[PDB]
């Protein structure tokens, strides 16, 4: 009703009349909590980014973060920190290059490490939050490189070092299952395992091969690593999903998120995060809409939402707005976080009922990334 | 009744040089009303007693920055608490103990016949009473309109009864835009009813030893200043070298300024903030002196965040701060302006 | 709406440009992006430097002395972004001119612009600028 | 205008996000900050590396493959925006994959992203 | 009626059909003309920034240059290079800064100068275009500081080498009148002239002061070195012309803009560059509207042309949008360039009968400085 | 004139009275049956490797261009104009025919009544009595033999695959867009953009790719250990010293049958040759030892000059995209060659 600013003039007006003086200083931010939420603005490729940090129970910017040319963010579950790699030029967009990675507190914001990478060796490529992933324990950030070939940097963030590269097979993103061990997913259509040291040829061994090559798997599927549930849509809205808790890739049935007529009608997934995952309720949320098969990184306006081990559809959400990603809180009744990166806005809903409940708008250029701290 | 007696008392006693050891002296030889309660004539300068019943009773806030209290080092408590201490301290009264003080008290009728009407019959044959009567009665003289008559310019401009001059005006807004409103007002935002140009905190600003006044007080050439570190229980290293931010108000009257009286004209005090901000030869120098300013007395604990501002005072600024400063100058003592 | 016609303050919204204490501010305002009307966000940096308007406050009629204040060492926040200059002067009169990136005396010399305060230092007019 | 419905190639104006050649482009068009259809603005750095797909030119009902290339070494341009994902794969098939900023090659190592450039390089086969 | 994207259409269509073959490459930017046109984007103080290169005459984007925060840009007028003052810090917004001169070549864009200024020494401001000026000669180019206190860095661009900071009084802006001269505005109401040597306090000398404590003299006066002409009007439209060219100044007599009945009817200037002066025609333009006294940084929807000799008012245009800057290009039958701020978009009109011609849009985030060489 | 000038050059390609001591024709080291290389070189005195002729009639003729790239010509080295100017060359030139001088040549063509009757009705009465008169004709009755279909058939795989006659395997398919999306394209590809009526996978320039001597080659050549080969700067008139280390880019036509590889005939394996630009773009240790020695692939034989614009892409080739290309230049064998493949 009320809204923020309005029941701030209220207080200063009230402080004013009454003489309450304050000292003018820096905020922090309030204590990490389920219902933090992070918006990160790749910017449609701007030299220089922004990440937004959002209390989604109030609907209120709580903090930024500036970032350089298409940063990676991570966010440690435990809330205990957050971080990005990121990539600077010493001429705005010319001269030398460096990567790096931070480390912040989450409630002053101040970097706590700043970490070189050497010889340049990110990934640039519009954001995927599983192209840059933390170990369990949050000790170990591990990053993707392409050029000149895959391979994947391991970065001590305890020790505040860049450790080393290692080699892998012609595989991408990386989904960390323990200290030393990610998984990958390979052209080949295979996962790869991955196990790690301080020196010496890692050991790599892969899971059969799981889709066809015509089966497109896209680029932002959902993982969550407390529950080592990875769950990755195809174009069509078919959804595999792997359970890597044991440390070994076993594989669940495969869903649809679409009914057949669906499809026949045209219905796919689109966006950019178009799929969220909420571990405590084990239930999937996919962004579809009526599209053209190769309109895939368009908005969708609607979100199934389906049972992740039966495949049954619990609620279809017309969410009103052009949304490109979604997310979701992972305590009892969660948010359900629906970005729009046309109109710069944030709009949080009730996951149960799929209402919009609150929105944050002025979020930058090209607003495209969510990512929320599993706490619980 | 007891209110304006008390003070009546307390009016006694201020000009009594019974209260001295040898009766060579009252409080108002060295803070003489003529020259707003300062002396128009020890190592520290004597500050003023007007408005020093606006700070408050010393405490260390929730930040953990002491504020308010009595002496440059915050060393009494608050009025009373600093009246005990200037009857014994041999740099003011000088007397050797209370049982003295009492026996001087005892032997004026005058004060036979004030102290027990307020206080109690026989309440001078008592030295610990007798001492902390006299306490309060100087301490509630000087929390009276006399002593803060909020009469300045200043104060009826804020009260829409008269306007400054375009250069007051300047000055004013220079006051409020640069650094000196960080210590020298009240609050940090709002406005304060009955603002006095001191937010009573402790600072070390880095002033250099006064040579001068060093070697005529006989403290030795080895003796360091260690401002509030020298108040008893505290034991705080940060707090070394800090002193009490002073009031403005009266400041163009009550040369010459700093805790140990360093520098004789307000321009200088002043031109002092350009030390730590303009690149130009002459902010290193002292104008009174031809020579730079000197390290400071303590080099540690210094207030660089505030001080080291980025901005230098021109010659313009300087001369509209000297203007707005001379605002704050009560009533009665517009004419020593001339 | 007609960015034209003589500013009215309101005291009822202070993420909104007419806000009353926001009468000479330039920039974007620190309340939309984690800090509040007279604090910065975390991880910026607080000026010492400030300039000053005397703005009308409807509510009770009287002016009051906002020293707007910047949060520095941040990228401009880009939420609630306002400009205006009641009793605004040009640059030669500093005190009161708000094109300057007032941000000397930040933390770490900070000097880039993030979003500016608006805390009320005085009760107060100008010559050049009274109600 | 609908963005979920089927892209609609033209050959009547390169600026425009349906020009035919733009099938998979993402980012800007080149010929809006200085450069031309396929040459680079001046100050900015062609890449060597491509990415490739196949767009139906409708003037001559023949598909041809547009081996698009970035011009690497300013901020992104801002003018004329577009994404068009025809035949788009994700990033494990990089060869038809366009969010990767594919500035390989590009002379003083620039690897920032300005605008893309819209060559053909073959008849689609 | 043919666009320029459609001309483009056609031409490659040609070549496709007849098998012309061409090398993709790096193209040069035509020739610096008088009708090339420079638009600075301080995109409302982001810590990067871009400049747009376009030729007015065929309303055409030929170019564009990065920049960091507030940077100041300088055109050469014989079309012989610009240049630019320049700020970035190690981490984005945070973190150390340099400030630095870049020099650029105008046609293949590349800098062929990057002076390091020492002790980041630039007064960072909403752009002013003449807080940083080239000598007559092309050789030095001037900038002013503010903190500690006002100062002028003098930096020689024949030796790509920065040289000293001048201790200047209480005076703001740098109108340069020889190699070794220029003249500020003062506080107290005077111009300095400054003279500088190669070591030495510079000679300062102040004219008599030349306006009252209560008539405010805007942020942006045109200044023509060619004429020696500075033409700086007031909040009223008064119009100050002071007469550089026997290298001391001479004031013009003061001419009004606005009649007595129109400021009555609360006509006044306002916007960002609201004066352009045109040297061949000693002609004087000046964005004008109808505000309150203290909306003078609003757009204007009205341009005044008057003669700069008698003050006559030579036509008053419509210009159709919300514009914050103009300028003129120094041909004869000049264009008068209308920048606006909020639809990022320049218009360009025909000065002489004020319509418009063409149109530029997408210029950045909140584009406000239009430069011009004048090259006759 | 056409068909029976080029029925002369078919006569004289394969006669061994053409050869300094009577003992081989062209097509003794450009065996038709061979793709028009030499088996003997294969896994089957100069230090340069036999060319292949098929193609060798769609290169333009030698010229500057206007961004001062040579382009065309014929020989490694371009030092030949056209097939016409080559085949003159070749007549002469100690290491392909050896014949001492035009007389000489015009001598042996008098020895042969066919020769006499077929010359004279294409060139006149008397055309081999004037020695260069008959020299000059027999030169361009080669190269019409060389114009013709028979060298040139656009029957491969990749030529029935355009025409949609057939497809590409997967692994096929994917080694021709890693063809047109990496830097193969810069070189291999005639056109820089366009499409191509006849492509034969050569843009015809000249170019430093940075190989080191063929040790075994240059030893048996008897040249000597201080020789170089300058390539282009080698073509009498060619002064400028840019175009040291450069040669012409080959056709990749027939590549797969026409082993051993590169100017000099350095690598025996397809692969291999795929594997050497990996040089310049791979970190990995293997990536600078050459798999047929297990040694490093060498110094440059000459360090100036290389095309590092193009070759330092900075992305590495996995061994499934050397696979894929592999599958690919194989699809460019011409049809009558396709039995070639197996061994
Ligand atoms: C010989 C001169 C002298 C006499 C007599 C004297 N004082 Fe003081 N007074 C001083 C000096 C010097 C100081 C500063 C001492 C310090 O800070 O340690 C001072 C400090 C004070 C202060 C502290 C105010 C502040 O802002 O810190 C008060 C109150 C005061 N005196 C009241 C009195 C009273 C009441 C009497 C009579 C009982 C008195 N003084 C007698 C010299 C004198
Ligand atoms: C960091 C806090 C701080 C700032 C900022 C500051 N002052 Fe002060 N000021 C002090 C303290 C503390 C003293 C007493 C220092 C001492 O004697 O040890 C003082 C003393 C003075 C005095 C002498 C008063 C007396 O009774 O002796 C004057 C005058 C003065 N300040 C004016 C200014 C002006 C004008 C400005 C802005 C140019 C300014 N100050 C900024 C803390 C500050
Ligand atoms: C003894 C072996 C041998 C004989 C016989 C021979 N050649 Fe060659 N040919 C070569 C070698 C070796 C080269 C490469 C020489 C170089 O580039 O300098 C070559 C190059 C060529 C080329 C250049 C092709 C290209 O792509 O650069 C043509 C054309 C040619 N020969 C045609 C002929 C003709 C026609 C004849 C018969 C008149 C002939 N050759 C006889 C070995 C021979
Ligand atoms: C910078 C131009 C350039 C690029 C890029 C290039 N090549 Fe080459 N290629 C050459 C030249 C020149 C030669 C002849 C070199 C020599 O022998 O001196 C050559 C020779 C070859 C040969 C041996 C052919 C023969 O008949 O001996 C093969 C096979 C080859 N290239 C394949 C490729 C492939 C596949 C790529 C992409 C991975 C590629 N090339 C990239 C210029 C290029
Ligand atoms: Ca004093
Ligand atoms: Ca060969
Ligand atoms: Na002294
Ligand atoms: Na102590
Ligand atoms: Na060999
Ligand atoms: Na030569």
């Amino acid at each position: 009703q009320e809204t923020q600013g309005q029941a701030a003039a209220r207080a200063a007006a009230a402080d004013l009349a009454a003489g309450q003086d304050d000292e003018p200083r820096i905020l922090e931010a309030p204590a990490p909590d389920a219902r933090r939420v992070y918006v990160n603005d790749p910017a449609h490729f701007a030299a220089v980014t922004q990440q937004f940090v959002i209390d989604g129970e109030a609907g209120r910017v709580i903090g930024m973060i500036d970032g350089g040319f298409l940063p990676n963010p991570v966010v440690a579950d435990d809330g205990s920190f957050i971080a990005h790699a990121s990539t600077v030029f010493s001429r705005i967009a010319r001269g030398e290059r460096t990567d790096y990675v931070e480390v912040f507190d989450p409630v002053t914001l101040l970097p706590t490490a700043d970490i070189e990478l050497p010889d340049a060796p990110r990934f640039l490529v519009g954001t995927y939050p599983w192209m840059t992933s933390l170990t369990p324990d949050g000790k170990t950030l591990l990053f993707y490189q392409f050029s000149p070939a895959p391979a994947v940097g391991v970065v001590d963030l305890e020790g505040k070092a860049f450790k080393r590269m290692l080699d892998v097979p012609d595989c991408y993103h990386i989904f960390p299952t323990a200290p030393d061990t990610f998984f990958m997913h390979c052209r080949d259509g295979s996962l790869a395992k991955v196990a790690f040291g301080t020196e010496g040829t890692p050991e790599i061994t892969h899971t059969e091969v799981f889709h066809p090559e015509d089966e497109f798997l896209i680029n932002h599927p959902a993982y969550s690593q407390k529950a080592g549930r990875l769950v990755w849509p195809t174009y069509t809205g078919k959804i595999h999903q792997i359970d890597l808790s044991s440390g070994d890739a076993k594989f669940l049935p495969a869903v649809e998120a679409l009914t057949e007529a669906e499809r026949a009608d045209g219905w796919r997934p689109g966006g950019w995060q178009q799929v969220a995952y909420h571990r405590a309720l084990d239930r999937i949320y996919l962004l579809v809409d009526q599209r053209d098969e190769w309109r895939h990184k368009t908005a969708s306006r609607f979100v199934v939402v389906l049972d992740a081990k039966t495949g049954e559809r619990l609620a279809k959400f017309e969410m009103g707005h052009e949304i490109d990603s979604i997310n979701v809180s992972q305590d009892e009744k969660p948010l359900l976080y629906a970005l729009s990166t046309g109109d710069k806005t944030l709009y949080i809903h009730d996951a149960e009922s799929g209402e919009e409940l609150r929105s944050v708008n002025q979020l930058g250029h090209g607003p495209q990334v969510i990512t929320t701290a599993d706490m619980g | 009744p007891a209110d304006d007696a008390l003070a009546a008392l307390g009016a006694q006693l201020f000009v009594d040089p019974a209260l001295s050891r040898n009766a060579t002296q009252s409080c108002a030889t060295c803070h003489d009303p003529a020259r707003a309660f300062t002396d128009p004539r020890g190592d520290r300068n004597t500050p003023t007693l007007g408005y020093a019943a606006l700070v408050p009773a010393f405490h260390r806030d929730a930040n953990g920055k002491y504020k308010g209290g009595q002496f440059w080092d915050g060393r009494a408590d608050d009025l009373k608490q600093q009246a005990g201490q200037s009857m014994l301290n041999p740099v003011e009264m000088a007397m050797p103990d209370r049982a003295a003080v009492a026996a001087r008290l005892r032997d004026d009728p005058a004060y036979r016949t004030g102290f027990e009407a307020l206080f109690g019959k026989g309440v001078l044959d008592d030295p610990e009473r007798a001492f902390d009567a006299a306490a309060e009665a100087l301490a509630a003289y000087q929390a009276t309109g006399e002593f803060s008559p909020f009469d300045s310019k200043y104060d009826r401009v804020m009260r829409g009864e008269e306007k400054f001059t375009p250069l007051e005006e300047f000055g004013y807004t220079v006051f409020i835009t640069w650094n000196c409103r960080l210590c020298h007002m009240q609050r940090k935002q709002g406005v304060a009813e009955r603002e006095t140009f001191t937010n009573f905190e402790y600072h070390n600003i880095g002033l250099p030893v006064n040579e001068t006044a060093r070697e005529a007080s006989g403290l030795g050439a080895d003796h360091v200043d260690h401002g509030l570190l020298a108040r008893p229980g505290i034991e705080d290293p940060a707090q070394s070298g800090r002193f009490k931010v002073p009031s403005l108000r009266n400041v163009a009257v009550t040369g010459p300024y700093m805790h140990n009286g360093v520098f004789t004209d307000l321009r200088t005090a002043i031109l002092f903030y350009n030390k730590y901000t303009s690149r130009r030869p002459e902010a290193k120098i002292n104008p009174e002196t031809g020579a730079p300013w000197g390290e400071p007395e303590v080099a540690r604990n210094l207030s660089l965040a505030e001080l080291q501002s980025g901005l230098m005072l021109d010659d313009g600024r300087v001369d509209a701060l000297v203007a707005f400063l001379e605002t704050l100058t009560d009533r009665r003592y517009e004419p020593l302006l001339e | 709406t007609d960015p034209r016609a003589k500013w009215v303050p309101q005291d009822n919204d202070i993420q909104a440009c007419d806000y009353w204490r926001h009468c000479s501010i330039d920039g974007n305002i620190c309340d939309c992006s984690g800090g509040s009307l007279t604090n910065c966000p975390p991880g910026t940096k607080l000026a010492t430097a400030s300039w000053v308007a005397s703005c009308y406050n409807p509510t009770d009629g009287q002016s009051y002395l906002i020293a707007y204040r910047d949060c520095c060492g941040y990228n401009v926040s880009g939420r609630c972004p306002c400009l205006n200059t009641e009793g605004e002067l040009p640059v030669y009169r500093p005190e009161f001119a708000n094109d300057i990136i007032w941000c000397f005396g930040a933390e770490d010399d900070a000097m880039t612009y993030h979003c500016t305060i608006s805390p009320i230092v005085g009760k107060a007019s100008h010559h050049h600028h009274h109600h």
